[PDB]
Parts: structure tokens; C-alpha cells; sequence
């Protein structure tokens, strides 16, 4: 679930203080929540592998389902534009 | 019989600006309409799915900048990289291409682009909120980076395949073949086209620092956007016949049976604003996918290849072309080959040597009043005409305007000093 | 109506630049100064471009010239005889009076009101009825003004992307030759000619 | 293996026709909405910036 | 890539050595001379 446009701190302290609105919880591990321009995303675990982008969430963030740390979770991630690619230029 | 032959030139670099998306909004009708009210909403539910259509419309404008985005700028399959060494013939893309000194890896040139045109959502707000683009700035920077580096170390052939290395001077001189002039042009002129391509370049810089309506389209594009936006939230103070334009007040005074006269009032005003706002962003979102459209083309043609379409990569002989990101939009820097102090000469169809006539093969027949030469029409550079430079066709009667001359066939020359004698 | 900008006056002079240009010095006048070149040669580099060699052209010029004045008179014939040869503007034309007459005749509407002319309703009524005769009036005429602004941003719209079909056509087939098939005209194209028409 | 080669060709003028511009049109709400009317004007303002 | 001899047919000529940056010494094979000097250097 991503809350757009809006601090995880301020997502987290209605969720404690039970002013959210939507009153289905997403449930929380410490780790799986972020911080993305886009907004607050609760429920992925964000990676520092780059792939190409599958669901985009936006500001360079997309997110899908793959099996990581043997179980399949939904993570977030940095898209990758494309492999890199050396010309060997010369005189 | 008279013809103005070039005899030097110019390498110009121009600018095209071209817009490729639009600020992506996300409107909320329960908040602007009915902010914080249930009974207005209930009488909004009336209505039907008129929000199902706003919410739907606004998402597909949305997806289409960022697929306008993905068309014009993901066009190359490998993010590649200039090498370490930034010398190329003596042509300085020193202002194309990345700072690395920066924090933001972008040309000086993109940093100027940038400059020039201008999580709290502090202004507008009243259910508006604007959406980031799935790709930031850095990312389309990564991808200009990447196409400046395939053109310069490889031209064409990244475009079309595979990136394969040239040395950049060949390259230019197969674009100048390209265009219709000789390789051996470039090669003996090479310094004056690097001098040249290099002053263009500084004065691309100084014509965007000056002038200060140099990216009017782009800047046009966010004040249109912003201009809905304002007014899109201006009508919200707006009574439309109601008692008072703040529904607050309209709950605090009145009872339900005409508190619901005065806020379906508003409704029909908020609804109404909504639906103009909608439809407006509807148009421009065509009118800026048009605009993308061009860009990706321009791309695809004008940076990945060469281009024989006039004034479509820039005015003159299209040579190549340079992108260069800009908020909402690209600019294209046109590389082309100008002609340059023409000289005047008396020209013929073909010539009459043996009471056959003869055309040029590659090129034009010339006369600097006393001799007859053959010439590349895009530049001067008067050759002997002989059997190898020109093919024979019919005999003298029939062109009109076959002028005699002399044409040196080699073999008959060599043949007559080789073994006239033989003793 | 706003008179526009270039008067017709301006439009044929620019369209005899035009025709000065490519007639006297063929695409180099597009690719930058203009070089003087004769017709003949102009046309045997033209036929060059469509692969066919110079002298086809030296050889049958007469014939080439003979075929192109005749097809001139037959354009002339046949945008004199056919009343749809030019339908597209006046399509342009008669869609633009359609909306204006529309928007103008949704004046004489009542749109529930007692009457249509506003003189009627505050000559006959106080302000505390004449008021929601008024209103209702100008729920219609908005609602009316609304549409009639749609229709001409969508039409602008298809002008604009009319217009600039038309400039790439004039900057390829004018300016110079195109290898386009079946853009600049059916068949290989040599060369082109504009003329101005009124919104065209 | 057959090829048909031309012998002869034909110099074709065809025409093509695209409209450019439209009548350029202005128009005053308040003369249209409500002409020469100083009341229904009032009541327009409420209207917002239409 | 088809690599070929490099003759006066596959090549043209302008200018003299000392202009181009970056070229390089190699025999360009004329046909023409080599036929002369087989057909008649001896003549008996
Ligand atoms: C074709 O045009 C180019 C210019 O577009 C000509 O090169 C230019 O030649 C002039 C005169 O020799 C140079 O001016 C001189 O330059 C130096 C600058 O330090 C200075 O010694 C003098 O005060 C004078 O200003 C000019 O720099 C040079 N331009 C470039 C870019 O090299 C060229 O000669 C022309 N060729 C023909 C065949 O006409
Ligand atoms: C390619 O062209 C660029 C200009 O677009 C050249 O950049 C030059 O960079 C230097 C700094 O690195 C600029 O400042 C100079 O620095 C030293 C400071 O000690 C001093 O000698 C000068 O007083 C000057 O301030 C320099 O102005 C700038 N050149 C220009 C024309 O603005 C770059 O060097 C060129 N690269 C190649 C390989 O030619
Ligand atoms: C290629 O086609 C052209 C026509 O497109 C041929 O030229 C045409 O030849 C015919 C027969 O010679 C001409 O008809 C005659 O013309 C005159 C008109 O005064 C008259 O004496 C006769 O009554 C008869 O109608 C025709 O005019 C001529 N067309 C042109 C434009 O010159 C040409 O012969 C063809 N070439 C080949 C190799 O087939
Ligand atoms: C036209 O060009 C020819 C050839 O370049 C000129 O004749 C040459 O003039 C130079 C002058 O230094 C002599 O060294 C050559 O021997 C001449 N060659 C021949 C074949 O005569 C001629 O002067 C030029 N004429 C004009 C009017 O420009
Ligand atoms: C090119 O040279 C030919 C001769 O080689 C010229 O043809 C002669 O023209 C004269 C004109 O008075 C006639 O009297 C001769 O009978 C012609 N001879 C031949 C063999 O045709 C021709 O006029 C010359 N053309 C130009 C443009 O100078
Ligand atoms: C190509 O060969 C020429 C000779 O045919 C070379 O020119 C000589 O260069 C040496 C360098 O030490 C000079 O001392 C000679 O005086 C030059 N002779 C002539 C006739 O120019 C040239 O350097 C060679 N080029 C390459 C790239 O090998
Ligand atoms: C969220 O708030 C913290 C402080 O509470 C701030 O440091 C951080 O920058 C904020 N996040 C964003 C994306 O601005
Ligand atoms: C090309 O030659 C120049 C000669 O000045 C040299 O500085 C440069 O390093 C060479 N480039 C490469 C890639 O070796
Ligand atoms: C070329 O020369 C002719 C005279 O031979 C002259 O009339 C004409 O003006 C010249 N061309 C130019 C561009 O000056």
C-alpha cells in the first residue's frame, strides 16, 4: 500500500493513534516500510538490487514479486535503465 | 549556363525545444466538491459515476506522460559510456556532455536548461495533488548521457544494431558523404570544422543564457498547468447561486430540507468546474502526446541516424544531432552543413569531344571562363574532366546546349607514351 | 471574427518566394542561400534523385516539358470543373458557420424560463423572480458557450495537426525532394509547387 | 526469371489540399449571456471566473 | 566485411600526404601498370 504524498512518520502516528481512516491496517515489520517521493509504501521490502521495472510506483521506484531470501515477497527497488556497455573507442 | 557553385561552409548548430509531458494531477471529487462532509456526499452519490470518469480520465493522462517520457528517452537498449580519454578529433562536447564534478551528473548545458525554466502539498490543495514522474531527473539524464556516448563513439550503427566503434572524424565523414560531399573535404578541412563545430557550441550556450524567452514552450506548459490548477481551486470560493460558498457554514445554519437545496447548488457548480478542468486536461494531454510523438521521431531520426528529410533535423544538411533533457520536454541541438561563399560559373549539360556527348558521372561541368572542369555541386573542387569522370551517352546533336571541349581519356595518353615507338 | 494576422496579399507573396526559390535555384535555396542553377539541370538532378540518369532527361526534353505544361492545363481543368475539389476547407468554413449560427441561435432558448429575451423577465417581474428566470436563462447560455468552446479547441486541435502536415510538406517536397513514398505525390517525386487558398 | 522494365514515362501533376488555419472568433460572455443587462451580470459573477 | 585490394578503381585521389591526419603508408595496386610492364616491357 502506498499513502502518496505523505511522511511515513505522520502514516505511522495516525496508524498508532487509530486516526487513519481506512481502518484496514497494513501490518508492519520495521522493515518493510519506506520512504519514496511518491509517498509512504507499506508492505515491500525495499533491495538495493536494481531490475527492470515491473509495477511502477514512481520517482525512480517500481516494485515486484520475487523470491528473496528463500519465500516470495512483494520488494521495491531503484529501476535499472539497461546494461552497461563500454565502447572501445580509439583513434 | 550559369550556376553559383559553393566554395566554402559553415557548421551550424541550431535548437529545437520540444515538449514531452505535463505536470500528472490526481483529483479527489468527494474532497473538492463535498471536502469533510457527509451529507453533501450522499447527495453527490446521486449523480452517479461521474467521479469514476474523472478519477479514470485523470489516471490515463497520468500513465501517458510517463509512456511519453518512456517513448522519447528510452530509446537505447544499453546505457553506454564515452571512454576515459575525451578526445574525438578535436571536437569538444565538453559542454554536451556529463558533468561529473556535479552533484547531478548532467551536462552544463542541461544545467543551464534547467535552471532557466521553473512531501507538503502547501498550495492548491483541496483533493489536488500532483504525481512524481516514474522516471526522475537523473534517469533521463542517465539515458541522454547514454545516447550522447552510442553517437559519439559508434554514429549510426548503435541506432540501428549494435554499437560499433568508429573514430569520430570518419564518422563526420561519412555524414558529409551523407550529404553529398567528398570525404577528402572533411579530412583536409578538419580543424576548421572541429574550430567550428566547437565555437557553435559555445554560442548554443550563450543564446540560452541570454535570451530570456529561449524555452517560452516549455514554461508555457507549466503555466497552463498551473493556471487550471488556480482556477480549478479558484471556483471553490464561488457560490453559484448558493447562500454561502463554504458548506460549513450551509451544515451549521440550516436543517437537512434546505441545506441540500443550497448544496446541491454547490454540487452542480463544484461538479461543473470539475468537468471543464477534466476536459481541458484531456485536450492539452492530446496536444503534449503529439508533441512526444515529435520528439521520439525526432530522436529516432535526427540522433540515432541521419537525416535526408529538410528542415526536419534542423536547417541545412543535416550532419547529427545532440539531445539534451530539459524539465518536461527535450532540446535538440542540430548539427548541419551549411553552404558558405558561393562563386558564380558558366555550366554546360554535357560536353562534345568526339561527336559524342558526355555527362558527369558524380557532379556538374564548370567553367572559370577559360577551361572546363567537373565539380561536386556541394562544394568547389574543379577536377580535369576525363572518360573516367564522365559516362557517354548518344552523340552531340540532340542535348541542347552541349558545349565542345576536351575530355582526357588516361589510357589512350599512357598507351601513346608507353610504346609509340618500340625502337 | 478576428481578421488574421497575414492578409491574403502576404500569403501569395510568400508563396511567390516559394515558387521564385525552387524555380530558380531548386533545394539549395531551402538547404541555405540560394544558388542559381538552370531549370533543365535542376530537373536532371531531380531525376538523379529517383534513379534515373541525367542524360534520359537531356535527351527528352522537349517531351518533359511538353508532358508537365499539359499537366499543368489539366490542374487547371480540373479544379475548374469539379465543385468537390476543394471540400476540405470548405468543410473548415462551413463547420465553423454551423457553430456560430448553433451558439447564436441557442440565444432565442428558453431552457424553462417564462421567455427567452432577458428585457421580457425585468420588465415584467421584480428582482426576487426575475432573479431564478435569469438564472435559469444562464445555466442554458453557459451550458451552451461551454460546448461551442470544446468544439473549437477540438477542431483547433485537428487544424493545428492539418497545419503542421502542411509544413512538413512544404519544408520536404518544396524545400527540396523527398524519398517518401507517396508523400510528396503518387509516384517518384521530383518537385512541388504550393498555393495559397483561402484557410489553406 | 522475368523482369518488366519501363521504356517510356509520364510526368504526373496531382493535387493535394490542407486546410492551414479557421476563422479566428472572440466572444464577450456578458454581452452573450446577458446583453446590455446590469442584473443577470450580478447574478453571472456568482458564476466564478467562467 | 569483405575485405579487398586496394586499387586506383577502389580509391580516389586528392591532396598530397601532408594533410590528413592519420594516414597511413601502403601500396595502392594500379591494374593498368602492372599490364603495361607483363604485356610488352620486352618487346622481343
Ligand atoms: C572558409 O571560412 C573560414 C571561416 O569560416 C576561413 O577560416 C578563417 O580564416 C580567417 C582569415 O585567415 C581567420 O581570421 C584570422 O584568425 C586569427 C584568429 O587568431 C587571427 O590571426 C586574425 O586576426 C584573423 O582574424 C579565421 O580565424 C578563420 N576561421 C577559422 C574558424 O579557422 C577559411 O579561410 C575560409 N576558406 C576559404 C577557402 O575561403
Ligand atoms: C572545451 O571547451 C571548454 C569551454 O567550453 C574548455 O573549458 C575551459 O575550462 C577552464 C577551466 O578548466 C575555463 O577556465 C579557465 O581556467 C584557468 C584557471 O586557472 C585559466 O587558465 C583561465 O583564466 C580560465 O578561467 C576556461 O574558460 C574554459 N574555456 C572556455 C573557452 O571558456 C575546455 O578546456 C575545452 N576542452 C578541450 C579539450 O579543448
Ligand atoms: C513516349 O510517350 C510519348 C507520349 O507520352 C510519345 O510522344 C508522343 O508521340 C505521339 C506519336 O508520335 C505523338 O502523337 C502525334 O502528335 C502530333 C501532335 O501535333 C500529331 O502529329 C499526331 O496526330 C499524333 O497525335 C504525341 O504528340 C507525342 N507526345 C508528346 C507529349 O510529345 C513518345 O513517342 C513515346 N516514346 C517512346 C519511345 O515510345
Ligand atoms: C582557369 O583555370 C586554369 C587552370 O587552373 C588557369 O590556367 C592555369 O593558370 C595557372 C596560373 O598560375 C598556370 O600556372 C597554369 O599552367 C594554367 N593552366 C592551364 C591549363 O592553362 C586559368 O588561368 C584560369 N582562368 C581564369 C579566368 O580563372
Ligand atoms: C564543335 O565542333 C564541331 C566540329 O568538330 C562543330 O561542327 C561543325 O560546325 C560547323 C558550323 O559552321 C559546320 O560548318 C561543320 O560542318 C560542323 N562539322 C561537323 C563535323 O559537325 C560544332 O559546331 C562545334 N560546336 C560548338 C558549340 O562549337
Ligand atoms: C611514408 O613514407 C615516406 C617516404 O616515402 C616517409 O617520409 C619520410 O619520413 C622520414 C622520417 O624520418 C624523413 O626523414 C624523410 O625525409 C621522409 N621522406 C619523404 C620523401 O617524405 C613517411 O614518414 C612515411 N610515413 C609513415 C606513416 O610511415
Ligand atoms: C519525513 O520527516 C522527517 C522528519 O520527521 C524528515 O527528516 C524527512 O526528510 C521527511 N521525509 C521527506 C520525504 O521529506
Ligand atoms: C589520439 O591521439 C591524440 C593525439 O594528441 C592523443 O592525445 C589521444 O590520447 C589519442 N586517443 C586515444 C584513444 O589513444
Ligand atoms: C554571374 O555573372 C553574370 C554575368 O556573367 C552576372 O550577371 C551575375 O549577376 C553573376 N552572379 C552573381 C550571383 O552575381
Amino acid at each position: 500500500v502506498l499513502y502518496q504524498g505523505v511522511n511515513c512518520t505522520e502514516v505511522s502516528v495516525a496508524i498508532h493513534a487509530d486516526q487513519l481512516t481506512p481502518t484496514w491496517r497494513v501490518y508492519s515489520t520495521g522493515s518493510n516500510v519506506f520512504q519514496t517521493r511518491a509517498g509512504c509504501l507499506i508492505g515491500a521490502e525495499y533491495v538495493n538490487n536494481s531490475y527492470e521495472c515491473d509495477i511502477p510506483i514512481g520517482a525512480g521506484i517500481c516494485a515486484s514479486y520475487q523470491t528473496q531470501t528463500k519465500s516470495q515477497s512483494i520488494i521495491a527497488y531503484t529501476m535499472s535503465l539497461g546494461a552497461e556497455n563500454s565502447v572501445a573507442y580509439s583513434n | 549556363n550559369s550556376i553559383a557553385i559553393p566554395t566554402n561552409f559553415t557548421i551550424s548548430v541550431t535548437t529545437e525545444i520540444l515538449p514531452v509531458s505535463m505536470t500528472k494531477t490526481s483529483v479527489d471529487c468527494t474532497m473538492y466538491i463535498c471536502g469533510d462532509s457527509t451529507e453533501c456526499s450522499n447527495l453527490l452519490l446521486q449523480y452517479g459515476s461521474f467521479c469514476t470518469q474523472l478519477k479514470r480520465a485523470l489516471t490515463g493522462i497520468a500513465v501517458e506522460q510517463d509512456k511519453n517520457t518512456q517513448e522519447v528517452f528510452a530509446q537505447v537498449k544499453q546505457i553506454y559510456k564515452t571512454p576515459p580519454i575525451k578526445y574525438f578529433g578535436g571536437f569538444n562536447f565538453s559542454q554536451i556532455l556529463p558533468d561529473p564534478s556535479k552533484p547531478s551528473k548532467r551536462s552544463p548545458i542541461e544545467d543551464l536548461l534547467f535552471n532557466k525554466v521553473t512531501l507538503i502539498c502547501a498550495q492548491k490543495f483541496n483533493g489536488l495533488t500532483v504525481l512524481p514522474p516514474l522516471l526522475t531527473d537523473e534517469m533521463i539524464a542517465q539515458y541522454t548521457s547514454a545516447l550522447l556516448a552510442g553517437t559519439i563513439t559508434s554514429g549510426w550503427t548503435f541506432g540501428a544494431g549494435p554499437a560499433l566503434q568508429i573514430p569520430f572524424p570518419m564518422q563526420m565523414a561519412y555524414r558529409f558523404n551523407g550529404i553529398g560531399v567528398t570525404q577528402n573535404v572533411l579530412y583536409e578541412n578538419q580543424k576548421l570544422i572541429a574550430n567550428q563545430f566547437n565555437s557553435a557550441i559555445g554560442k548554443i550556450q550563450d543564446s540560452l543564457f541570454s535570451t530570456p524567452s529561449a524555452l517560452g514552450k516549455l514554461q508555457d506548459v507549466v503555466n497552463h498547468n498551473a493556471q487550471a490548477l488556480n482556477t480549478l481551486v479558484k471556483q471553490l470560493s464561488s457560490k453559484f447561486g448558493a447562500i454561502s460558498s463554504v458548506l460549513n457554514d450551509i451544515l451549521s445554519r440550516l436543517d437537512p430540507p434546505e441545506a441540500e437545496v443550497q448544496i446541491d447548488r454547490l454540487i452542480t457548480g463544484r461538479l461543473q468546474s470539475l468537468q471543464t478542468y477534466v476536459t481541458q486536461q484531456l485536450i492539452r494531454a492530446a496536444e503534449i502526446r503529439a508533441s512526444a510523438n515529435l520528439a521520439a521521431t525526432k530522436m529516432s531520426e535526427c540522433v540515432l541516424g541521419q537525416s535526408k528529410r529538410v528542415d526536419f533535423c534542423g536547417k541545412g544538411y543535416h550532419l547529427m544531432s545532440f539531445p539534451q533533457s530539459a524539465p518536461h520536454g527535450v532540446v535538440f541541438l542540430h548539427v548541419t552543413y551549411v553552404p558558405a561563399q558561393e562563386k558564380n560559373f558558366t555550366t554546360a549539360p554535357a560536353i562534345c569531344h568526339d561527336g559524342k556527348a558526355h555527362f558527369p558521372r558524380e557532379g556538374v561541368f564548370v567553367s572559370n571562363g577559360t577551361h572546363w572542369f567537373l565539380t561536386q555541386r556541394n562544394f568547389y573542387e574543379p577536377q580535369i574532366i576525363t572518360t573516367d569522370n564522365t559516362f557517354v551517352s548518344g552523340n552531340c546533336d540532340v542535348v541542347i546546349g552541349i558545349v565542345n571541349n576536351t575530355v582526357y581519356d588516361p589510357l589512350q595518353l599512357e598507351l601513346d607514351s608507353f610504346k609509340e615507338e618500340l625502337d
